[PDB]
DNA sequence: AGGGACAAAGGGCTTTCCATTTATTTA
DNA sequence: TAAGCAAAGGGTTGACGAAAGCCCTTTGTCCCT
């Protein structure tokens, strides 16, 4: 593990739990939220042109990092600091608003303006969840078109795609 | 050599039989033609079943179609046509190569005789079936491009040597060797009596819908065509042990008694037509067979 | 005293069915619930609450793979790439025909509220969609349940939509139950420290992530309360129920 | 150096026949059309695989769907409409200098015998693909922009020369050399003998309960728009052992026979597009197949 | 007084890195 | 009411790539003779 996350932090470095990537590929914004992350959640994984060091069986960061909880067992902290640190030296933020889309909420007594970006959880959880467990209602996408490998890692590595669900009620005969 | 018979080779009819048509005429008002129309009629039973034999106390109720000659009509009247077509040994799907060795295996069988079981057929009545048995005389009328041929009622199973078959079978003869076709408007005329029941072919129900349901074409009584191309190409002869005359069939099948007559001893269709298009010489009997066949139809491919 | 004013049977085109990374199909409710706002601000009628059903619906594409259009070229710096079709990103877009309700409070004569309701379809568009036909709108008055029995008996045909919520998370209840989940609000993440990128210049921006809820898809002619059925504004940056949770 | 094809290049339909319909007329009157329809017969014939001889002796039975002209009517009717398009050569998909190189190295082809070529393929009544056997005498009316003619007797495999087609050869070479379109209302008249059987084109069935089921519009027997346009353009006598006149596709390929006559022998459309692009000269009796191809449609990929 | 250097800033072109399930399946 | 409801042959291909790196050019900024 030492070796090729010395190779993640030598190369661009980012994780997160928060992206606008899955919107447009041009948007290189990357925010890694604290409060949210429970003991199943999920994280995906960039960095420039999607490259890495395999370890040994074709094995790359994120199924490693994604295994049960694996990324818990380092970010709890009974795994000593000297991986702690490195791990925490990689998660940053990077601000980013080109491309999305900017929209505005009525708070208290005016407006304000947010930019919604995609969650990393839902996405996988998402693979994992409609498909395993035989809900039969869902529409099956990839981002993005003939290289869907210019996103993330985590597009990178499925290249089915993910899951939506559908949004047709039944209609007036 | 072993050109395998294509993975998809098909051969179409060369014989066109048409949906034959019932109607009571009497046998000397030949020309009033009463349509025979099918019927519905409720009928209360019994089950006769070799098993279980405590249901036959209590009876039951199945509503069939039948189709009864008017009372004032004592003949039936059978129309159909059959449309001989040649250029019997080009395939419609597969057809190349394989098919051409067969052409070139197959330019010396007896036509003649082929097309002469092939309307002898007719010349009596195999056709009919049911419709033949309680009829005190058959008379069958073929015309065929401005010649009316009467016949009688030939014995069916054997074949007899006679003038007024052998023309038309020459006209057959003539095309099946050949290119073009040739049409037999032929109608069939039985006294089976006043009234007596007539026998369609009959066509499938639902579920539970009728017992029996005749084929109908616009309420008349009808013939299959498929029957009647049954009855026309049921000349084979020439399986081990020949006692009756059966259809052409690439295994020799008569379902009806469940019996393979050439399925099995290299007498099935696909021995001899291997054999034939590999090199080996065949027979009179067999050749004739495999273009009879030919004739028939069917896919021949595994 | 309240007013009802309802726009029947409108064909929206072109609206972008991407609610969510997740969520595909129908816009949030937060789409409907700034429809009130976009007309409080560009026409000037506070709207309270807003409702919706749908008599028609399709999102544009084949039974499991909706998508998207051939991009433009609508970016600086590909200028030799220009000839190749585009970059593409899912965008899927859908058609639909809408019933809407909005609560509105006019103190004025119902002659007015129809014409500037009107203009204001013609101007705005739903989601990105494109209006086409739309029934002419009326205005219903109702002080108790008996009088809003009155609406709910003249949207047949529609689906309205009510919400359900959520029992422990999102694709879980998903699962279980078989319901449908979409966005009802959004949390703050981060403050984005440069406002020169902005479309405003002014109020501050913060990064959100969408929060989910489930609902459910119900026949106008049976659902109890319309308050069940209406949307409004919540707390915090987020939209809730008049009546609650069905 | 070399000039490729679009990695897209689409070749739009500059024919555009529709589904003809199958309709049932007397011969000596043919205004009281009425319509074939396709009925669902059953068949109860015999298990007959080139393998599985042991399955010899127990029948199958399957639902096919069958039309027939019925027994009052003579004469079978195939009604349709084709629409000969210009704008030949501008490609729909794609189109820069391998539509354009083609326009400059494709301006001089022989678009006449293109056109008599086609126009004799629907009036020698080659579209029909199954009802010319067992038809005594055909008679295809053509109409265009008001003005009607009438064709009895075209022997279809060797195209010959005579003057009803040709003009008509000189308004749809006029059309496709140009701009714009010309629409032949066809109508096929086959005296197939009295109540004799029509064929419809099948359409594919998946996992179905009906082993054969005819094309459909509103109950009636119908024909495939393809297989007209298939039939429209069995032209082709330029490959290898010039023979049959069949339909012409860039590896020269009919799928019944299983085999292409102008694949891998470097005669393919593609291969004769690539040296005209490249500017190599093509020969007079290619570059209309190339024509040919171009009023086809297809892909040229990359 | 103005061309020439000093260097930032756009801009065309050039790799690249991929490997999971290819879904099944409709009310 | 009872007994039996076929076989092969194929099922398309073409576009749909952001970011790091590497050179090339141009014009802010400064210079004396």
């Amino acid at each position: 593990i030492k070796e090729m996350i010395e190779d993640f932090i030598s190369k661009g470095g980012l994780i997160f739990t928060h992206s606008g990537r899955y919107t447009n590929t041009n948007n290189s914004c990357f925010i890694f939220n604290k409060n949210d992350i429970g003991v199943d959640t999920k994280v995906d994984m960039y960095t420039p042109k999607s490259a890495g060091i395999k370890n040994e069986e074709g094995e790359n960061l994120w199924q490693v990092l994604n295994k049960a909880n694996m990324f818990y067992r380092i970010y709890s902290g009974e795994l000593g600091e000297e991986l702690q640190y490195l791990l925490k030296s990689c998660c940053t933020a990077k601000e980013d608003v080109t491309t999305l889309p900017q929209i505005y909420f009525k708070n208290g007594e005016g407006y304000d303006i947010l930019v919604p970006i995609g969650n990393a959880h839902n996405l996988i959880s998402g693979t994992e969840y409609l498909w395993e467990h035989k809900y039969y209602n869902t529409f099956t996408q990839k981002l993005g078109g003939s290289n869907p490998q210019n996103c993330t890692h985590a597009c990178n590595k499925m290249r089915g795609g993910f899951k939506q669900f559908n949004c047709t009620p039944p209609q007036v005969e | 050599t072993k050109l395998k018979a294509p993975a998809v080779l098909a051969y179409s009819r060369k014989i066109n039989p048409t949906n034959a048509l019932m109607f009571a005429v009497n046998w000397s008002d030949r020309d009033n033609t009463t349509a025979v129309m099918v019927g519905t009629k409720t009928v209360a039973g019994t089950q006769s079943v070799r098993g279980n034999p405590n249901d036959a106390d209590k009876g039951n109720i199945q509503t069939v179609n039948f189709a009864n000659l008017p009372h004032n009509k004592n003949t039936l009247l059978v129309k159909y046509n059959v449309k001989f077509v040649g250029d019997v040994f080009k395939a419609e799907l597969g057809g190349g190569e394989y098919s051409n060795t067969l052409q070139t295996a197959l330019e010396n069988t007896d036509f003649g005789t082929l097309a002469y079981r092939y309307v002898y057929n007719i010349a009596a009545g195999r056709t009919l079936w049911r419709n033949r048995v309680g009829a005190e005389s058959i008379e069958t009328v073929i015309t065929v491009n401005d010649q009316t041929f009467t016949f009688s009622d030939l014995l069916v199973n054997e074949f007899d040597e006679d003038v007024d078959v052998a023309e038309i079978a020459d006209m057959v003869a003539g095309v099946l060797s050949g290119e073009g076709f040739v049409t037999l408007k032929v109608e069939h005329y039985m006294l089976l009596g006043e009234g007596s029941e007539v026998f369609p072919s009959q066509e499938f129900v639902e579920n539970s819908k009728l017992s029996k349901q005749l084929f109908d074409l616009n309420g008349q009584a009808a013939m299959h065509d498929q029957k009647i191309g049954n009855a026309i190409r049921t000349i084979d002869t020439w399986y081990e042990d020949a006692t009756t005359p059966i259809a052409v069939e690439p295994y020799g099948s008569v379902v009806r008694n469940g019996v393979a007559y050439r399925a099995g001893n290299k007498t099935d269709l696909f021995t001899l037509m291997d054999g034939a298009v590999n090199g080996k010489s065949l027979t009179e009997e067999d050749q004739m067979f495999v273009t009879a066949n030919l004739i028939r139809g069917g896919v021949f491919g595994g | 005293m309240r007013k009802f004013i309802i726009v029947k049977n409108v064909k929206v085109d072109g609206i972008n069915a991407k609610s969510s990374d997740i969520t595909v199909g129908m816009p949030p409710a937060t789409t409907f619930c700034g429809l009130g706002e976009t007309m409080s601000i560009k026409t000037g009628i506070v709207v309270k609450a807003v409702s919706y059903g749908s008599v028609k619906f399709e999102v544009r594409g084949s039974r499991f793979n909706t998508s998207v259009t051939k991009f433009a070229w609508q970016d600086r710096g590909n200028g030799g790439k220009a000839n190749n079709n585009s970059p593409i990103q899912p965008k899927p877009l859908a058609d639909g025909v809408f019933t809407l309700c909005f609560e509105v409070e006019w103190e004025d004569c119902a002659e007015v509220l129809v014409d500037k309701v009107t203009n204001f379809i013609n101007t705005a568009r739903i989601a990105g969609g494109t209006i086409a036909s739309f029934n002419k709108p009326f205005v219903k008055v109702a002080k108790d349940a008996e009088e809003l029995a009155s609406v709910k008996n003249a949207m047949m045909p529609c689906y309205v939509v009510v919400d359900c919520g959520v029992e422990v998370n999102i694709f879980e209840d998903a699962v279980n139950r078989k319901l449908q989940p979409m966005v009802n609000g959004y949390k703050k993440l981060e403050k984005i420290v440069d406002n020169k990128h902005m479309r405003d210049k002014f109020t501050p921006a913060y990064l959100a992530t969408p929060t989910y809820t489930m609902i459910g898809y119900k026949m106008v002619s049976n659902v109890d309360n319309f308050d069940q059925a209406l949307w409004q504004y919540g707390e915090n940056t987020k939209v809730k129920t008049i009546g609650g949770i069905y």
